[PDB]
């Protein structure tokens, strides 16, 4: 019974001065009384969402005139043009035709740039660590762009994916790249077992991996 | 002679010559003095529609409802030269200075169709809408 | 000017009730609904119910029925929300906002959020761990087993901020972990010092960390 809002695309990235379409699609029709009962948010990290576009096309207050709202019935459509750098955001459509009142699941918009290969960086677990017991190893993928990326371990030559922890950041405020942080965690125990670990880096800037390796011996 | 259907208890329909409505109550502002046309006397309604049916329609409503045309208070409908298509909207919220209206409106509604249950309660923004509607296949003909 | 302001980030246990509150200003309070909606890490917006303080009138997404109980205070204008019988399912932020009918049914302003974490975890600082190399050094640090959220990372008491990625927290044996690098030229490393800075304000701990060559 609930209306279902689907956008697309999950996510897009656009270059500055260019044009951001997303789309949202409803399983039944919102209008009622002539009008569209389909609103936009616009939603940036650590904030609540911000009115855009009430009622599929209506400006919400202070809202630049590059947001424009259209569409009726079933589909509706956010426009951003010119894209600026402050509109690198979460955008949710939501339906306000039927209780319960439901949302999109969200299309993140991103700054297009030139591709960028990650500055990757390994280290072995900190005598600090392996004297309290414990042993992680720590690989960093700083400043690549496009943000799509596989990092694979390896230890003594085999894949390791158990004990692994990612973390990324979100678009760089200065060079609009992404950064990553993954880390392999293990016991002492099991880390004293092996020689050879590696972090390794698929990205389309190469063809083939960045890998970066340590010896335990060495 | 209009005819009158509520379907499912709660939504109710009006038809009478070429034109049909459905009559909706909610707090949804779909018109406000400051845009749209405001109706005092039946003659204001020719800037409502370009059929005269629902005029016609309309005012059959508001006299079968009770609605005293010189000394109650006006309503408003959309303007025909707008896109958006006919509706008149009225406010029926049971509060302050509204309030006599709204209990003459409530009878007036109760005496229409029977079993409608009152949705403006004590308090609360309550707005009547009439909309173009295709006659519900459920509703009867006579 | 409307403004809401919601209560500060609540911890509870599993299985107890929290109440959270959303005071407004700069408008008529009894004229409007003040809804409530469920964002959860990473997630979107899930809408919880409302209320309308003018009457004490209350509806309720079906989802949240006997989650989630909503009540006004009208000579102070604050709304409250209790969650009950909680889990790391209600782990969540959540917005109150107000609905708007003019033209349309909207939310037009909104709450800065309050977050609810609900966990067994105990107040823990946490450990401070050095990451050296085993043109231009990254050098890190790694922030491990510390509760609650959050940890403020610095490199150099903040004279090195260029350069520095700190990363979002993951859970790890129902403790939080992070990492921060900062990359700085050859010659200004081991030659000059570089410090990370980790402060935790739950546990009162502030730690400093040399980053020293390994041997
Ligand atoms: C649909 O219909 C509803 C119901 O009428 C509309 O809702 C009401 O809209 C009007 C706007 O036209 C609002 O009126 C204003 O009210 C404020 C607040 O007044 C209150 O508090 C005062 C105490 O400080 C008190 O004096 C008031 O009491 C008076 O009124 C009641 C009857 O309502 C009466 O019993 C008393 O004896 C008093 O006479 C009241 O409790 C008020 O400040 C405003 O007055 C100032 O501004 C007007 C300008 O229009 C000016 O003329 C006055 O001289 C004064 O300076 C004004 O009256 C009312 O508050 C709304 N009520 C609610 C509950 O929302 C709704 O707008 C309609 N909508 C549509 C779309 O049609
Ligand atoms: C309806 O719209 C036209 C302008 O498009 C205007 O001239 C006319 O007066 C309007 N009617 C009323 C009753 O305001």
């Amino acid at each position: 019974g609930d209306i279902v809002l689907t956008q697309s695309p999950a996510s897009l990235a656009v270059s500055l001065g260019q044009r951001a379409t997303i789309s949202c699609r409803a399983s039944e029709s919102v209008d009622d009384y002539g009008i569209s009962f389909m609103n936009w948010f616009q939603q940036k990290p650590g904030q609540p969402p911000k009115l855009l576009i009430y009622t599929a096309s209506s400006q919400g207050s202070g809202v630049p005139a590059r947001f424009s709202g259209s569409g009726s019935g079933t589909d509706f459509s956010l426009n951003i043009h010119p894209m600026e750098e402050d509109d690198t955001a979460m955008y949710f459509c939501q339906q306000s035709k039927e209780v319960p009142y439901t949302f999109g699941g969200g299309t993140k918009l991103e700054i297009k740039r030139a591709d960028a290969a990650p500055t990757v960086s390994i280290f072995p677990p900190s005598s600090e660590q392996l004297t309290s017991g414990g042993a992680s190893v720590v690989c960093f993928l700083n400043n690549f762009y496009p943000k799509d990326i596989n990092v694979k371990w390896k230890i003594d030559g085999s894949e390791r994916q158990n004990g692994v922890l990612n973390s990324w950041t979100d678009q760089d405020s200065k060079d609009s790249t992404y950064s990553m942080s993954s880390t392999l965690t293990l016991t002492k125990d099991e880390y004293e077992r092996h020689n050879s670990y590696t972090c390794e880096a698929t990205h389309k800037t190469s063809t083939s991996p960045i890998v970066k390796s340590f010896n335990r011996n060495e | 002679l209009p005819l009158l259907c509520t379907l499912n208890k709660s939504h109710l329909y009006i038809k009478g010559g070429n034109a049909s409505f459905q009559i909706s109550f909610d707090d949804i502002a779909v018109l406000l003095p400051q845009y749209d046309v405001i109706i005092q006397h039946p003659a204001d309604m020719s800037w409502c529609s370009k059929s005269d049916d629902q005029i016609w329609l309309s005012q059959w409503f508001m006299n079968a409802v009770g609605h005293d045309w010189h000394l109650d208070p006006p309503f408003l409908c959309r303007n025909r030269t707008k896109t958006e298509g006919f509706i008149f909207q009225v406010n029926t919220s049971k509060t302050g200075v509204n309030e006599n209206y709204a209990k003459k409106f409530k009878t007036g509604m109760h005496h229409l169709y029977r079993e409608y249950p009152d949705s403006c309660l004590n308090g609360k923004l309550c707005l009547m809408k009439a909309q173009p509607t295709s006659w519900p296949l459920q509703c009867p003909l006579d | 000017e409307v403004q809401l302001q919601q209560s500060g980030t609540v911890l509870a246990r599993p299985g107890a009730s929290v109440k959270m509150s959303c005071k407004a200003s700069g408008y008529t309070f009894t004229s409007y609904w003040m809804h409530w909606i469920k964002q959860r890490p990473g997630q979107g917006l899930e809408w919880i119910g409302a209320i309308y303080p003018g009457d004490s009138d209350t509806k309720y997404n079906q989802k949240f029925k006997g989650k989630a109980k909503l009540t006004a205070v009208t000579s102070t204008s604050t709304a409250y929300m209790e969650l009950s019988s909680l889990t790391n399912e209600d782990s969540a932020v959540y917005y109150c906002t107000r609905r708007n009918t003019l033209t349309g049914d909207y939310f037009d302003y909104w709450g800065q959020g309050t977050t609810l974490t609900v966990s067994s975890a105990k107040t823990t600082p946490p450990s401070v761990y050095p990451l050296a190399p085993g043109s231009m050094v990254t050098l890190g640090c790694l922030v491990k087993g510390y509760f609650p959220e959050p940890v403020t990372v610095t490199w150099n008491s903040g004279s090195l901020s260029s350069g520095v990625h700190t990363f979002p927290a993951v859970l790890q044996s129902d403790l939080y972990t992070l990492s921060s690098s900062v990359t700085v030229p050859s010659s200004t490393w081991p030659s000059e010092t570089v410090t990370c800075n980790v402060a935790h304000p739950a546990s009162s701990t502030k730690v400093d960390k040399k980053i020293v060559p390994r041997d």
